[PDB]
């Protein structure tokens, strides 16, 4: 059995905290990239909708 | 060793994140927080349900600002459940501007919140409050027993009849102070057919619009004159004709 | 020591947790809870009859009924009220409608 | 002052690289957050412009 053999070797605490911080930063960067893409799509759709409502003015114009 | 009285988060929490945070709040009997401002954290329906649950559990929060949290009609029904006078939570201010829960969400709220006595001020700018949303606004405003201050529906779609119903409520309202219906498409203008050569029958065709504009203006005048407490009005971004404005 | 002092009468100052909210909401739970209370008093059958009677006696159908029509509906549905109390309550709720007749 | 007496002390190259990576990540996060704010502002402005277009117009209709 490996009950008491929980030897917590002296892993580099600085290295571990740096790795955790880098992982958190990468996760935040990817989340921000996804949010920026979502907001860019929303802005593109909103700009298209504004233009196409100016065109709906122009739509009645065409009618 | 300090207590988080105003949990103000402006990052994307999503429905899952909002539910997780709010349910951790529920599981920890933490009654010190007095505000929760989720600015586009995407509380959504599940997050709103969890928030209602923990608000019912705790009854200490007082300043809720769920802006751009994607609160819907089911979230509004849960809010009505939680804020029902049977719950009596102390939430002073409620803000949901740009939260497109709609007037259907307004109904879901009023299901139990029709005659509640909590909010400091209700803001629903760009919430898609329609004419029947103005009907709910009338339901709220026509009440005399009153301990709120500001109800804002700026950027909504109240329009002529929305303002008509809101002023019908104002006629009885005696304590409201501030109201902002700007950007609500309040169009008192009759159009552009005032050139005598342009339209021989313009008046014949638009007498109905003229009468409706006159009625709305008369109601506005009456409410302004008799509003001892109602002393703050925002009719900006509206197509109010020059004669009506004068 | 020596058991000196002291008794002070506790005059409760009116500065403890008043409703933080001014002029549209916090007085409304009284009537909302009254709404929830009558729900046990009344069966749904008579509500429609009373709504019909209100419509009948509200000639202009504007949700507002004058004192005369109010007393007419009182007599119709057996609302035995003194003139004083009837007019008192009618004006009490009319003051809530200063711009409504 | 002018000469090149820059003796190459053997500093912690790994720590320097980690600090450089962390600074780069922070700068990228700041740029992404600023771009996300710009995109959200653009989306809200386009939404408001679309609302105003659907709201007022009516001059073309009456004409």
């Amino acid at each position: 059995m490996s009950k008491k053999s929980g030897k917590g070797k002296g892993k580099n605490d600085g290295d571990e905290l740096g790795a955790e911080k880098e992982q958190v930063l990468r996760t935040k960067v990817e989340s921000l990239i996804q949010r920026l893409g979502h907001e860019q799509e929303r802005a593109d759709r909103a700009k298209a909708a504004e233009n196409e409502l100016r065109a709906r003015l122009f739509d009645l114009d065409k009618d | 060793d300090e207590n988080i009285e105003k949990i103000h988060l402006w990052e994307e929490l999503g429905p899952v994140g909002v539910r997780s945070i709010m349910d951790s709040l529920t599981e920890i009997p933490y009654l010190h927080t007095k505000s929760i401002r989720l600015w586009k954290v995407k509380a959504q329906d599940e997050g709103t349900r969890t928030i209602c649950n923990y608000m019912e559990k705790s009854k200490t929060i007082e300043y809720l600002d769920l802006m751009d949290n994607q609160v819907g009609s089911l979230g509004c029904e849960f809010l009505g459940r939680v804020l029902h006078p049977q719950i009596e939570i102390p939430l002073l201010k409620l803000k949901l501007d740009h939260n497109e829960f709609g007037t259907e969400g307004l109904m879901q709220l009023a299901a139990g919140l029709c005659m509640n006595s909590v909010l400091e001020k209700l803001s629903l700018n760009y919430c898609a409050i329609t004419a029947e949303g103005s009907k709910y606004i009338q339901q709220i405003l026509s009440f005399v027993n009153t301990n709120l201050k500001k109800l804002k529906m700026k950027g909504n779609l109240l329009k002529n009849e929305g303002v008509h119903q809101l002023f019908r409520a104002f006629k009885v309202n005696k304590t409201l102070e501030k109201v902002d219906l700007s950007d609500n498409q309040f169009d008192t203008t009759l159009g552009d057919d005032q050139d005598p050569e342009a339209n021989p029958n313009f008046f014949e065709t638009n007498k109905d619009a003229i009468e409706h504009n006159k009625q709305i203006i008369e109601n506005i005048c009456e409410v302004l004159k008799a509003a001892d407490t109602l002393l703050y009005y925002d009719f900006r971004f509206n197509n109010i004709s020059k004669t009506d404005a004068k | 020591m020596d058991n000196t002092g002291k008794l002070e009468k506790q005059l409760v100052t009116l500065n403890d947790g008043l409703p933080k909210k001014p002029a549209k909401e916090i007085i409304e739970e009284l009537k909302h809870h009254l709404y929830q209370d009558f729900q046990k008093f009344f069966s749904e059958e008579k509500k429609q009859q009373y709504q019909n009677n209100f419509a009948l006696f509200d000639r202009d159908n504007d949700k507002y009924i004058n004192l005369s029509e109010l007393k007419e509906l009182l007599t119709s549905v057996n609302i035995t009220f003194p003139d004083d109390e009837l007019e008192e309550l009618y004006n009490e709720f009319c003051l809530t409608s200063p711009e409504a007749d």
